[PDB]
DNA sequence: CCGGCTCGTATAATCTTATGTGAGCGGATAAC
DNA sequence: GTTATCCGCTCACAATGCCACACGCCTAACGAGCCGG
């Protein structure tokens, strides 16, 4: 479980970037199906999101870098699928 | 729809109404109810509005989903959903045109202001009593001339076919479009350029601003009169289903039935060539019926059968406490909620609460359904419903998986301040009540007397995460109103900790020696040594003066077993001298506060928990009861009352002989009963506090007692000296409700019995206090409502405005003690300028830093008296407040983040403690430097010091330079000392006469009489019992007409009889004489340097704060000085007395009037600087603003409101009152026209003027000149650009009329508008939303 | 007294009040001032729109919870459209731009 | 054998312990 | 004289929030119905 919040507000900027960044991380962890970095302790996604914030492995720059990287890999992989279709046609 | 910007409003055209509607209602009957099909072309219908059931014709032809769109012909009904029944309007085509009731009777009459015609004339035109003339032409008569039947008949004799005169609504409709719009504007602009009279210019600027706004809109003067009236979609005024027979009707349906019946009857009367009298009467009936439909209040007439209440018109569905702004668009009822009674439960931690098991199964039903269908234990939703209605044993494990990290909001009903709702985690309880952690209970201000609380559930992902971060109860320690912890341990924990840490001089194990604190615990448990027996122990303590780490130190200290036990829960940081004292309430409060300062957040929370646990444990092991032998009566009460009775009998006999009057008899009796009450109270307190004598192992000693109620008062748990005084000593003096205070005080206490009369007397004060509370609640609620209406649209929006203005703070001193020091006021506000060290040209503070606490001490050490600091009222940012202009935030630590909605928390911090409110010589006291400010004095012949300056001020200073004390030294008084004369305390340094105004001279010689004639001006009055006959000089008005035109004057001459000039100038100061001027040293009598020539005789509760924030004008204000110059009286009784003040270089056009009844201060040869008092009394802040600048009204408001809050011990920080002052002076008038398009008399918000001047100054044009206004808070709310934010507040009707005429357009910026619409707020999290949207719009 | 999902009123699509009629609590005006006084933004949006007066929003939310996905759909409250339809019943044009 | 009775239902009428504001408008009011 | 002000009279508009509970929300006479005397 988790009681305090003040280990994150001194890591991310204020008490308002923390809400949006941790909500975005928990939303892509819950439904998008990604595996968490630190191990769970049978907690919910909000608490494990705040834990990954306060240790310092999830940040807004880091979220946009990872999303850009995996999305570029996604469009590159479907371009590879299109070139595989082009190999299969001719 | 979605994705929509600003809301637009304008009038509604008849062709727009025909674009809206979907059919014409013709029949006034609702439904047949033989069968319950609706009647065709009734108020309800199916061909007009929509289908009765879903996807079905009324005829009952097409019943299938794959037939959508094609209408029937059996019923003419489009097969669509019944939601269409909620959204299609209807129209009625009227027989006669009809005047709208709002535009007639908004009272500024829009028709009357438009046509330049009084309202009562238009009223007796519309209600068929007169005629108007419409283009009379070759006629004696004019246009707007109105007639009666007799002038109309005589005109029909005279000009029988020339004039065109009608009546009723058609006549006004004819006059409206017959008028042009451009010609009226240009003609009246030329007439205003040809006009100097003021009131005419007021009315004409109103009329041309009306016309210019009316043309710059889209609309027309035809549209104020109705022709086609629309009706509401009939699901939105539904017909009430009763049980047995008929259906109960609404109010709107009865009003529409009445209108349609009247309309059909008039249409048939027009169809049959009716005579003129009957159609006039019928048109009057229809006009009155539409006036009854739109707003029933202007003619309070429409009342129904068996219930003689006014029916609810359409305007009554918007205003009030039940219309759609206050009722349904702000406070909506909310699913996933619950209510219970509460209960303590002292085993909880701070971040959790007790939740009933059954109610928690009831709340979280969809989460349960999802967890069941995840784990394969069900397949459908109905299987899950059966499983959770059987309450099988798997469901409780599932519910415990649902709870675990999912917080819950709790609420208490009369929410005052923002700690009212807080979020906890749940702990399941087999019970039926909600358990609640006891430290939080002071923040809710909750009883356990039956107080009920409520529960809401955050259910999305962002709401869970906000309730964990922003709102969990471990994140609210300090209060937002003032930086003090709100987690003070309450009454019972106070009693426990106070009983643990004391001492008594002989107990078990006294004077032994110990190893740790844990050995002292092991001695307490075994019963070997008692809890408080003095003992030397060994303690290790850690001190973090090393820069980021801990230093151990081990010593032996003389302390107590209980103090060694309490030391085991103190964390590493604090020194041992925090738990060595007796530890009452304020001591443990500052214990928590120092633990917060030194260590952080998490040890503060866990330390408050350990304090609460051990305080309850040792309060249990105390056994502190109360009994009837714990209230010690004094032994000396009886003879004190006997001596008081002897003294009142002696005063009664001195009144009976006739020596002393009745008022002094009253005063002597009340003084001696006050003294007797004080002596009895002193005796009982001295008998309680120290009676406990105990054997030392020598003879005897004295100590503080272990009595029960003395521990309950001395610890500060419950009670004061007053309540424990009424329990054993006699009780006070009860005051009768007339306002007087009764002769005989209540001689008895509560331990003895009260007899009949004394209890009957005490009932007065009981019922008075109860009624005062009962009304005080409502007044505080209304004032809080208005303040949070004012300050809502204000958000900290950018970082650094970067200016170099501000205010100067000095610690406030009344003349008694220094009330607020410089440390408490200017803790945590960003410095304006670099305040220099007293060592000159040494930068003590940089000009743009934050006064934190250590820095505040290092500013305090050099004894700084005035610090300049940045306020909010001079912050530069348009549409918000910069961050460094507001400083650090309360309730947290650092500077404030961009978005904190500070106006709302400020209005809550002022309005929260409003329930707690209610509804001849200068004597120095200490030794220091004696400074006199604005002093200009001279020593007379007799050694006294008379001052020739009014504004002299006394400053007692220390050796440093800081002000110790201050007083006000009057003009020309009896001064025991001079300037700079180093004297000591206890000294009466001044005196004057409150019945003698100084008419002191400037030179020596004689005083001669110019125009002072006995019988014309002056009178010779002989004091009949002394022998010194003197002269009495009145003013011009009090004497008769023989000296009305004469001006009596004591001409200041020498002993020769000639005017000696003033040293410094060349002006002879002859002394013209005001009224009640007793001239003693007459002509031929030598005078001195400044000698007395003529002797001249002369709220606080919550409505004070209410009448101050309204800024309403006080009665008989203080006349100030407009600009400096020589004073000169003038003509008498042209209404008032005239006065001309001539500048040194400029002209003197202003010739101010003064009621000669009210007194005056200045003299003729005297000249004063601008903004200076003339007649004493109260002050309106308007004058203070327009004369002494902008910061002066802020200082006046802050000091007065802060006096009213310091009277009751309520501590509210100043920046909240500053940011309420900023929202009061936001409008502005314009003095010139400027180079831009702004008119002269144009009231306009300041920030638009400022950006206009910034844009013009970017080029090389000239700007405009503005005078900053100051409005009341209700006037500032009611005049806002957003016409929604003024519609939700009071008087929605007038705001909607003015906004609909002007055709405004509301951008939807601010908090209240976006709450109404229902998107994200632009304040908290969602602020980061809106500017992310805003850069999307501009790019 | 408690409620997860109960009945609704006729004119405005709000839940009813009281214990007997299976109602929800009045999250009144002063509590909205209190949530504005924090930095709470999304929670005010649920207490204003998803919990009441957005019909399609609340049924989408209920299905979305049972499916196990915590999203939300903002929408627009039906009571505001009620307010528009009885201002248009007077002679006052009022629309929404864009 | 139409409405006298009897009913379905659509729709008209002779207070009187309050306060405090502001805001406007009609009647007196003091000048070249 | 006539004009620009001052003052008294009259009238619209506001007055906390929540809870439970409980009982109330037409009819003498104008268009139809039945069938007796
Ligand atoms: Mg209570
Ligand atoms: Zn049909
Ligand atoms: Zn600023």
């Amino acid at each position: 479980a988790r009681v305090t919040v003040q280990d994150a507000v001194e890591k991310i900027g204020n008490r308002f970037d923390l809400v949006l960044v941790a909500a975005r991380r928990a939303r892509q962890m819950q439904v998008g199906g990604k595996d968490p970095l630190v191990p769970e302790e049978n907690d919910k996604t909000t608490v494990i999101a705040l834990r990954e914030i306060e240790e310092g492995l999830i940040n807004n720059q880091i979220l946009d870098v990872r999303e850009r990287q995996e999305q570029q890999e996604q469009e590159a992989a479907e371009l590879q699928a299109v070139t595989a279709i082009a190999e299969g046609r001719r | 729809t979605e994705e929509f910007d600003a809301i637009k409003i304008a009038l509604a055209s008849p062709d727009m109404i025909r674009s809206w509607s979907f059919g014409e209602v013709k029949k006034p009957e609702t439904i047949n109810y033989r069968t319950f099909k609706p009647e065709r072309d009734g108020l309800f219908c199916a061909r007009i509005f929509g289908p009765v059931k879903d996807y079905e014709c009324l005829c009952g032809k097409y019943k299938r989903l794959k037939h959508r769109g094609v209408i029937c012909e059996k019923c003419g009904v489009e097969v669509t959903q019944t939601k269409v029944r909620r959204e299609r309007m209807g129209h009625i085509e009227l027989a006669s045109p009809t005047a709208h009731i709002w535009f007639l009777k908004s009272l500024p009459s829009r028709i009357g202001l438009l046509l330049d015609m009084p309202l009562r004339d238009i009223e007796r035109v519309l209600y068929f009593e007169s005629y108007v003339v419409i283009e009379g032409g070759m006629t004696n008569l004019e246009r707007q001339q109105i007639l009666t039947e007799e002038q109309y008949l005589d005109a029909l004799e005279e000009f029988g076919d020339e004039f065109d005169a009608k009546m009723g609504a058609e006549a006004i409709q004819a006059l409206l479009k017959s008028m042009d719009l451009e010609q009226e504007c240009e003609q009246l602009r030329e007439e205003l350029n040809e006009t100097n009279s003021e009131t005419k210019r007021k009315k004409l600027t109103k009329r041309i601003k009306l016309l210019e706004a009316f043309v710059q809109s889209g609309n027309k003067p035809e549209w104020m009169i109705l022709t086609v009236l629309p009706v509401l979609p009939p699901d939105l005024r539904p017909l009430v289903p009763l049980d047995g027979g008929r259906f109960a009707t609404s109010d709107l349906n009865d009003l529409y039935r009445r209108v349609i019946n009247r309309n059909n009857r008039l249409k048939r009367l027009l169809d049959l060539a009716a005579p003129d009298i009957i159609v006039r009467n019928e048109k009057r009936m229809l006009q009155e019926a539409v006036d009854a439909l739109l707003d029933n209040g202007r003619r309070g007439r429409a009342i129904t059968g068996s219930n003689k209440r006014p029916l609810k018109s359409l305007a009554d569905m918007i205003k009030g406490k039940q219309g759609r702004f206050r009722q349904n668009l702000l406070g909506k009822r909310v699913d996933y909620s619950g209510r219970s009674v509460i209960t303590v439960g002292p085993y909880l931690r701070l971040h959790q609460c007790g939740l009933p098991k059954k109610m928690a199964l009831e709340l979280f039903k969809p989460f349960i359904y999802g967890k069941l269908e995840l784990r394969g234990l069900a397949t459908t939703i109905k299987a899950a419903k059966k499983m959770v209605e059987r309450e099988e044993a798997v469901v409780w494990d599932i519910l415990d998986e649902v709870i675990r990290e999912h917080p819950v909001l709790l609420n208490r009903a009369p929410t005052l301040h923002r700690l009212g709702i807080q979020a906890f985690e749940p702990v399941l309880i087999e019970g039926k009540a909600i358990q609640l952690h006891p430290l939080v209970c002071a923040a809710y201000n909750a009883d356990f007397d039956g107080d009920q609380m409520a529960v809401h559930v955050p259910l999305t992902l962002e709401a869970q995460l906000e309730a964990r971060a922003l709102m969990m109860s471990t994140n609210n320690i300090l209060s937002p109103a003032n930086g003090e912890p709100i987690i003070v341990p309450s009454q019972d924990v106070v009693l426990g900790l106070y009983y643990m840490t004391r001492d008594c001089v002989n107990a078990k194990g006294e004077g032994m020696v110990l190893t740790g604190p844990k050995e002292a615990e092991r001695l307490y448990r075994s019963g070997l040594a008692s809890l408080h027996a003095r003992v030397k122990v060994r303690i290790t303590e850690y001190e973090k003066d090393a820069n980021g780490e801990l230093v151990a130190k081990t010593s032996l200290k003389d302390t107590t077993v209980g103090r060694a036990i309490l030391w085991m829960i103190v964390p590493k940081g604090l020194p041992y001298s925090i738990v060595n004292q007796a530890l009452g309430k304020k001591a443990i409060s500052k214990m928590l506060n120092t633990c917060y300062r030194i260590l952080g957040l998490k040890p503060t929370v866990i330390f408050a928990d350990q304090i609460m646990y051990t305080g309850f444990a040792y309060a249990a092991r105390s056994g502190a009861s109360v009994g009837i032998d714990d209230m010690v009566i004094p032994e000396k009460k009886h003879e004190i009352i006997s001596e008081a009775e002897a003294e009142v009998a002696e005063i009664q006999e001195q009144f009976q002989s006739g020596l002393v009057t009745a008022g002094e008899r009253y005063n002597k009796v009340i003084d001696i009963w006050a003294a007797a009450n004080d002596r009895v109270s002193k005796a009982m307190m001295d008998n309680l506090q120290t009676e406990t004598v105990i054997n030392r192992d020598g003879q005897e000693e004295k100590q503080v007692s272990f009595n029960s109620i003395y521990m309950m008062a001395d610890s500060g748990a419950r009670g004061s000296a007053a309540q424990i005084r009424q329990l054993a000593g006699m009780r006070g003096l009860m005051a009768k409700p007339d306002g007087s205070i009764i002769e005989t005080p209540i001689t008895a206490n509560f331990r003895e019995g009260l007899n009949v009369l004394q209890y009957f007397i005490s009932t007065h004060g009981a019922r008075k206090g109860l009624a005062d509370t009962a009304l005080k609640t409502a007044n505080s609620g209304y004032l809080t409502r208005r303040l949070v209406d004012v300050a809502q649209d204000l958000v900290v929006t950018e970082d650094d405005c970067g200016t170099h203005e501000g205010i100067m703070m000095t610690p406030v001193i009344e003349g008694g003690d220094v009330k607020e020091p410089l440390r408490d006021r200017v803790l945590g506000r960003v410095t304006a300028e670099d305040v220099l060290k007293p060592g000159t040209a040494d930068i003590l503070v940089p000009r743009n830093t934050l006064l934190h606490e250590q820095w505040c001490d290092l500013l305090e050490e050099n004894s700084v008296d005035a610090v300049k600091v940045r306020s909010v009222v001079s912050c530069d940012t348009d549409f918000g407040v910069c961050a460094h202009c507001y400083g650090r935030d309360l309730a947290r630590g650092h500077i404030i983040n961009k978005g904190e909605a500070i106006g709302v928390i400020a209005a809550q911090s002022i309005g929260e403690p409003g329930t707690q409110l209610t509804m001849s010589s200068i004597q120095v006291k200490n030794k220091g430097s004696i400074k006199l400010s604005n002093v200009k004095s001279v020593v007379n012949s007799s050694g006294k010091l008379v001052i020739t300056s009014r504004n002299t001020e006394l400053k007692l200073i220390d050796e440093f330079g800081r002000t110790k004390e201050s007083y006000k030294v009057p003009y020309g008084a009896v001064l025991a000392k001079g300037d700079g004369e180093q004297v000591a305390g206890g000294e009466t340094v001044a005196n004057w006469d409150p019945h003698t105004m100084p008419v002191i001279t400037e030179v020596s010689g004689f005083v001669r009489f110019t125009d002072m004639i006995d019988g014309q001006t002056i009178t010779r009055q002989t004091d009949e019992l002394t022998g010194l006959s003197s002269l009495v000089v009145l003013d011009s008005a009090e004497r008769t007409a023989g000296g009305k035109d004469l001006r009596p004057a004591l001409k200041i001459v020498d002993a020769q009889g000639n005017d000696v000039l003033i040293p410094g100038t060349d002006m002879p100061a002859q002394y013209f004489l005001p009224g009640k001027a007793i001239v003693q040293l007459e002509d031929g009598v030598q005078i001195s340097s400044g000698d007395t020539l003529a002797r001249i005789p002369q709220t606080g509760g919550l409505p004070r704060v209410a009448d101050l924030f309204e800024a309403r004008r006080p009665k008989e204000p203080a006349i100030l000085a407009e600009i400096s110059g020589i004073v000169s009286f003038g003509k008498e009784t042209k209404g008032k007395r005239r006065l001309v003040i001539t500048p040194v270089d400029g002209s003197d056009p202003y010739e101010e009037m003064i009621p000669k009844w009210r007194q005056l201060n200045v003299f003729e040869g005297e000249r004063v600087e601008r903004g200076d008092v003339i007649s004493d009394g109260p002050e309106a802040p308007h004058d203070i603003l327009r004369l002494r600048g902008v910061h002066a009204v802020t200082r006046y408001i802050v000091n007065e409101v802060q006096d009213v809050y310091r009277l009751q011990g309520v501590k509210i920080n100043d920046k909240h009152i500053e940011v309420i002052v900023r929202q009061m002076l936001r409008k502005a008038t314009i003095v010139n026209a400027g180079s831009s398009d702004f008119l002269e008399g144009e009231q306009v918000e300041y920030s638009r003027v400022k950006i206009a001047n910034r844009e013009l100054e970017a080029n090389g044009k000239v700007g405009a000149t503005y005078s900053r206004d100051l409005l009341g808070i209700t006037k500032a709310s009611l005049a806002t650009e957003s016409f929604i934010s003024a519609a939700s507040f009071q008087e929605t009707t007038r705001v909607l009329t003015e906004a609909a005429v002007a055709g405004k357009r509301d951008e939807l910026r601010g908090l209240k508008e976006n709450v109404i619409v229902g998107r994200l707020i632009p304040a908290g999290t969602g602020y980061a939303y809106h500017q992310d949207r805003m850069r999307r719009r501009a790019a | 007294h408690a409620r997860s999902t109960g009945s609704y009123s006729l004119v405005t699509q709000q839940p009813l009040g009281g214990k007997a009629q299976f109602g929800g609590q009045r999250f009144g005006e002063m509590e909205v001032w209190a949530l504005e006084a924090y930095g709470a933004a999304y929670t005010l949006q649920e207490m204003l729109t998803v919990k009441s007066d957005d019909v399609n929003g609340r049924t989408k939310m209920y299905k979305n919870i049972v499916d196990g996905n915590h999203q939300m759909e903002p929408g627009m409250p039906e009571s505001f459209n009620v307010l528009l339809k009885e201002i248009r019943s007077l002679g006052i044009n009022i629309e929404l731009e864009d």
